[PDB]
């Protein structure tokens, strides 16, 4: 097995990191690279699909 | 063209990293020689 680095995204990789969520607390989250800190809820606004 | 007002839609993105510079529409031809229906 061989690895190429070229002028591209470069988006050959495996899983990257999986974790379970927790409501209702202050915490850090990281979100698909987006970083943040805050406390979760449920939401009731109703995202388009994209 | 009608008028009124109406949002598109994404549909696909795709890393493709190549140069585009010119194009051209395909179209369907079938024999009955060929006919072409109206088409705008
Ligand atoms: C398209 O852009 C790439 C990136 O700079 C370049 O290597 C290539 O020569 C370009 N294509 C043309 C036809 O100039």
């Amino acid at each position: 097995l061989s690895f190429e680095l070229l002028h591209a995204p470069a988006t050959v990789c495996g899983p990257k990191k999986s974790t379970n969520l927790v409501k209702n607390k202050c915490v850090n989250f990281n979100f698909n690279g987006l970083k943040g800190t805050g406390v979760l809820t449920e939401s009731n606004k109703k995202f388009l699909p994209f | 063209l009608p008028q009124g007002f109406s949002a598109l839609e994404p549909l696909v993105d795709l890393p493709i990293g190549i140069n585009i510079t010119r194009f051209q529409t395909l179209l369907a031809l079938h024999r009955s020689g060929w006919t072409a229906g109206a088409a705008a």
